[PDB]
């Protein structure tokens, strides 16, 4: 349905 | 919906979480934690598609290069396409891709490395051989690309201005067995390993893990900045399930080789940089080693489509490492048939060298200390 993919410092760059 | 310069990052992490936990990511609900360093990430699209850091010749011209953190295996950066002016999502990853070949950048890690490693060599002052040669059973002959022969050489200036002769010899004299598992100890694999690949990554499959990518590069240069030990490329940290679950992946290392064979190879390496091939990466206050490519043409190719006097390339590459980061850079055309010309050999290194200074100003830039069983002399380095 909804995922959310972080970068290496943990901060939210993508929803899929 | 997600930013522009992310798409290959995301697509290598949709294939790597459905891989671990057979999940594709898009028809569940989790949330996924990645290995990108985003400032590095947007400084890599910067290089790409701007005119501040590299002089590229034209709109077309490709490159394609993936960033590794040498002490975890985690890729920090991969972006294998600059200028898509047709965004569908998801496209060919090219950074991962394995169907171009890597020519010379496969010298240090399936001749050299390992003929040290099984001690064929015993340092990098021996005395190798460039003269006329043919590849082992057959009657065709191994040319340089000066079409000359350096004569007696040391392996060192072997590896530094890149001789096919010294090179090729020195994987008869290793064993095809013996190669093929130091390879696999790296990450890479053929279907079948031939002398032809002492200098090309050419193999016969590329339906999957074949071949080298900038990917398989990236992580098996890491084992020679770390003193010999390869991480599998690493693009997730964490998965959490929307059922509240949690699976942590930690990045675990594998022997490739000696400590001092990694050091050989280093010193060696060095001296590409600064007094051979890759002086376009030379950077006078980081400690870094790495080799240049550039590919050629078939036969069939240089008689019917290939019309020119020059030199030409269908690939250039460059691999280098520092103390900390490991890069490997692919530059050329979409159609191969689309010959590299003059200015257009030096993007791969000053790809590299502009991505390196950004990562590495500001930390102290360490270099490699001398190990256990190694002493210096000269211009080389001999063993005990
Ligand atoms: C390897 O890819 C290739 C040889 N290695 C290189 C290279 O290291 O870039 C070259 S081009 C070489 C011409 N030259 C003179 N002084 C420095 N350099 C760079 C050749 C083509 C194998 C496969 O032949
Ligand atoms: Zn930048
Ligand atoms: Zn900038
Ligand atoms: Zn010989
Ligand atoms: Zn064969």
């Amino acid at each position: 349905t909804s995922s959310k993919i972080y970068d290496n410092k943990n901060q939210l760059i993508a929803d899929l | 919906n997600y930013p522009a310069y992310m798409d290959n990052y995301l697509k290598e992490v949709i294939n790597q979480v459905e891989e671990e936990t057979g999940y594709n990511l898009l028809t569940t609900g989790m949330d996924v934690y990645t290995n990108v360093d985003q400032e590095a990430q947007k400084h890599l699209w910067d290089i790409y598609n701007t005119d501040e850091y590299v002089a590229y010749p034209d709109d077309e011209l490709q490159v394609a290069s993936t960033i590794v953190d040498v002490s975890n295996g985690k890729v920090i950066a991969q972006l294998g396409a600059r200028h898509q002016s047709s965004n569908v999502s998801f496209g060919i990853n090219q950074a991962v891709e394995t169907n171009r070949d890597w020519g010379s950048t496969m010298k240090p890690i399936t001749d050299y490395a390992p003929a040290l490693e099984y001690g064929v060599y015993d340092s990098t002052a021996t005395i190798v051989h460039d003269e006329p040669y043919n590849y082992p059973g057959t009657n065709t002959p191994v040319y340089n690309w000066d079409r000359g022969y350096f004569g007696n050489i040391t392996l060192q200036y072997a590896l530094q201005q890149s001789r096919n002769v010294p090179a090729v010899e020195t994987l008869n004299k290793v064993g095809l067995n013996r190669a093929k598992t130091f390879l696999n100890g790296l990450g890479i694999d053929y279907p079948s390993i031939h002398y032809s690949n002492a200098i090309s990554s050419n193999t016969t499959e590329s339906d999957k893990k074949y071949g080298a990518s900038s990917e398989k590069m990236a992580a098996a240069y890491a084992a020679f900045a770390n003193g010999g030990t390869y991480y599998k490329p690493m693009y997730i940290h964490k998965v959490v399930f929307s059922d509240g679950s949690e699976k942590e992946f930690s990045n675990v290392g594998t022997r490739a080789m000696k400590e001092t064979t990694a050091y050989m190879m280093t010193d060696m390496m060095k001296t590409v940089l600064s007094y051979g091939t890759g002086q376009n990466a030379y950077l006078a206050w980081l400690p870094q080693a790495g080799k240049t490519g550039t590919s050629n043409y078939t036969d069939e190719e240089i008689e019917n489509h290939i019309k020119t006097s020059q030199f030409v390339a269908p690939d250039e590459l460059f691999a280098g490492y520092t103390r900390k980061y490991s890069m490997a850079v692919w530059t050329g055309y979409s159609n191969r048939l689309t010959p590299l010309v003059g200015n257009g050999l030096t993007v791969a290194a000053k790809v590299y060298r502009s991505m390196m200074t950004y990562l590495s100003e500001g930390s102290n830039p360490e270099d490699w200390n001398i190990p256990e069983g190694l002493y210096r002399n000269g211009e080389f380095v001999f063993k005990n």
